[PDB]
RNA sequence: UGAAAUUGCAUUACGAGUAAAGAUGCUCGUUACGCGCAGCAGGACGGAAAGACCCCGGGACCUUUACUAUAGUUUGGUAUU
RNA sequence: UUGAAGAAUGAGCCUGCGAGUUAGUGAUGCGUGGCGAGGUUAACCCGUGGUGGGGGAGUCGUAGCGAAAGCGAGUCCGAUA
C-alpha cells in the first residue's frame, strides 16, 4: 500500500529528470509498513507510515 | 602542443601582461625578458608564469 | 496585447542619442594570442549599424531603448 | 447653424481603405504577395536571417550591470532658468521649477550650460561644478 | 420504361510542315454535298485513380554495439529494525 | 512556366454561396485634427440621463555619456594627457 491508514499519507508526483534533464513522470511513496495493532481491544493488521509509527499515533 | 602559449608577468607587480609562444624544445626553460609594464609604468624584467 | 522586445536584441544592442544603433565589436572575447594589439585595437570599439541591420535591430526592440 | 449635413472632415483626413484581392484592377489575385513561397502565404520572423548566424546573436552581449538604486535627476540648465525667470529670480525653488518644467516628484539637478546674467538662489538637489561657478560668478547661490 | 462515366468550346478532314521539339483548331497545299443506321478500334498523348517507379519535403512502422530516456531485473546504503 | 492554342493543370451548365478580418491606452511610418514645452490619462467615481464631467496614478517629451560609482553640454577610453 502506499496510503497511511494514520494521517492519510498518499504519494507525489514528480520527475525523473537524467543528466539530459529529460523529464519522465514518477512517484514517490510513503513508506507504509503494515504492523499489528490493538486499538481499544481491536486485534487487527493497519497500513501505517514509517513517521506515524516514529511518532506513536499506532498503538502496537 | 609543441610550441605552447607561454605568458609573461613582470617580476616586480607580478602582472600576467604579455602572451607569447615558445619552442618548449628549443627553450625549455622560463624566458626572461624586458617589457612595458603598464602598473610598473617602465620597462621591467618579465618571466614565463609557472 | 503588449508586444515582448527580443531578448538578444536588448542585451547587445544600443541606441544613441540621435537614433543611431551602436553594438559592441565582435572577435575579441579569446584567442587572443595571435592577434596583434592592432587587431585587438580593431575589435575593441563600438561599431554603428548599417541602416539595414539598424532598422532590423529597431523592429526587434519593441520599443527597447537598447542597453 | 452648421447642421449635421455640413460636417464633413478636412481633406485627406479619411484616406479610403485599400482593399485586396477585389480584381485586377487593384492589388488582385496574388495580393501584393507574388507567387510561391513563404511570403506567399504567412511571413517571415524578424530574428531569421535564413539560416546564417543573425546578428542578435553574432554580436557580442554588451555586459555591464545595472544598478538597483540609481536614480535619476531631472536635470535644468541656465538657459532654461535665465527665461524662466528673468526677472531676476530671487529664490527659485523645486516647485518653482516644477510649475515652469522640472517633471516634479524628483531630484532636481541643476546644470550650466549657459550665461545666466541675474541673481539666482537655487536650492535643489545637487548641481554641476560649472553651474555653481556660473551663479557665484552672477552673484546667486546653491543650497540642499 | 429508361440510366451511366464524361463534358472549355464546335459547322471537330487529310498530306507535308511548323510550334512546349508527337496538331481536327497554326502554315502551304490536297480532298470533301446535308443528315442518319449498324459496325471496327488507329488517334483525340481517349475515360477511370492530385504516379504505386524516381527524386525532393513530411509521416509512419521496423532494426541496431545511433542518441537521450524508461518499465523491468539487479547492487549496496538507510528506514521498518 | 525560360517558354502553353497547347496533346501540362482546373472548369459540363446556370443561380446562390465561398478568402486580407478583428482585438490591443502593442511596435513603426504617413495623412489629418487638437493642444504645444508641454501632450495625455488608466482603473475608477458621478451622470440610472447617453455619447458628458471628474480622475494626472502613471506615461512620453524635457540631456547626454558611461559596465557602473558617477560626471554633465559634455561624457567615456586615457596619464586632471
Ligand atoms: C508486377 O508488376 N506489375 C506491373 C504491377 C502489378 C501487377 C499485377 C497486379 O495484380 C498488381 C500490380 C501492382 C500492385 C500495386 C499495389 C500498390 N500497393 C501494394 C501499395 C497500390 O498502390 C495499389 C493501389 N490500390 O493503389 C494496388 O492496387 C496494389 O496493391 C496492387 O494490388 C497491385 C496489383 O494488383
Ligand atoms: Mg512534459
Ligand atoms: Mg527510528
Ligand atoms: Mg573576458
Ligand atoms: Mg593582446
Ligand atoms: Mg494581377
Ligand atoms: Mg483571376
Ligand atoms: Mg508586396
Ligand atoms: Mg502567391
Ligand atoms: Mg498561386
Ligand atoms: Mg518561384
Ligand atoms: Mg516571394
Ligand atoms: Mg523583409
Ligand atoms: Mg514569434
Ligand atoms: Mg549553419
Ligand atoms: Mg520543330
Ligand atoms: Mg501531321
Ligand atoms: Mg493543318
Ligand atoms: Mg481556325
Ligand atoms: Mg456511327
Ligand atoms: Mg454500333
Ligand atoms: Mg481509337
Ligand atoms: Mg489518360
Ligand atoms: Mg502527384
Ligand atoms: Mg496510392
Ligand atoms: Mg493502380
Ligand atoms: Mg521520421
Ligand atoms: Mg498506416
Ligand atoms: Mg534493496
Ligand atoms: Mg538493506
Ligand atoms: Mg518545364
Ligand atoms: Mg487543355
Ligand atoms: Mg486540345
Ligand atoms: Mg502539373
Ligand atoms: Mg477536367
Ligand atoms: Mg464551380
Ligand atoms: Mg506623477
Ligand atoms: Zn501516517
Ligand atoms: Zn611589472
Amino acid at each position: 500500500a502506499a496510503v497511511c491508514d494514520i494521517c492519510a499519507k498518499r504519494p507525489g508526483f514528480g520527475h525523473n529528470v537524467p543528466w539530459s534533464k529529460k523529464k519522465t513522470n514518477r512517484r514517490w511513496s510513503p513508506n507504509i509498513q503494515r504492523v499489528r495493532v490493538v486499538e481499544n481491544g481491536t486485534h487487527k493488521r493497519m497500513n501505517v507510515c514509517t513517521s506515524c509509527l516514529k511518532a506513536g499515533r499506532v498503538s502496537r | 602542443d609543441v610550441r605552447p602559449k607561454i605568458t609573461l608577468a613582470c617580476t616586480e607587480c607580478k602582472e600576467r601582461n604579455y602572451i607569447t609562444k615558445k619552442n618548449r624544445r628549443n627553450n625549455p626553460d622560463r624566458m626572461e625578458m624586458a617589457k612595458f609594464c603598464p602598473r610598473c609604468r617602465k620597462h621591467t624584467a618579465h618571466r614565463e608564469t609557472r | 496585447p503588449k508586444m515582448k522586445s527580443h531578448s538578444g536584441t536588448k542585451k547587445r544592442f544600443k541606441v544613441t542619442g540621435s537614433g543611431k544603433v551602436t553594438a559592441r565589436k565582435a572577435g575579441k572575447r579569446h584567442l587572443n594570442e595571435h592577434k596583434s594589439s592592432r587587431v585587438t585595437r580593431r575589435l575593441t570599439g563600438e561599431t554603428v549599424l548599417s541602416k539595414g541591420e539598424a532598422a532590423k535591430v529597431k523592429k526587434l526592440l519593441a520599443g527597447h531603448p537598447g542597453r | 447653424a452648421i447642421e449635421l449635413h455640413d460636417l464633413k472632415p478636412a481633406p485627406g483626413a479619411h484616406k479610403a481603405k485599400t482593399r485586396v484581392g477585389r480584381g485586377e484592377g487593384s492589388k488582385g489575385k496574388t495580393a501584393g504577395r507574388g507567387t510561391k513561397g513563404t511570403g506567399a502565404r504567412k511571413n517571415v520572423p524578424e530574428f531569421f536571417a535564413g539560416g546564417q548566424m543573425p546578428i542578435h546573436m553574432q554580436a557580442p552581449k554588451l555586459g555591464g550591470f545595472h544598478n538597483p538604486f540609481r536614480t535619476e535627476y531631472q536635470v535644468v540648465n541656465l538657459d532654461k532658468v535665465e527665461a524662466l525667470f528673468p526677472k531676476g529670480g530671487k529664490i527659485t525653488v523645486d516647485d518653482l521649477v516644477s510649475v515652469g518644467a522640472v517633471r516634479d516628484n524628483e531630484l532636481v539637478k541643476v546644470l550650466g550650460t549657459g550665461e545666466l546674467t541675474v541673481k539666482v538662489d537655487l536650492v535643489v538637489d545637487a548641481w554641476s561644478k560649472s553651474a555653481q561657478e556660473k551663479i557665484e560668478k552672477a552673484g546667486g547661490s546653491v543650497t540642499k
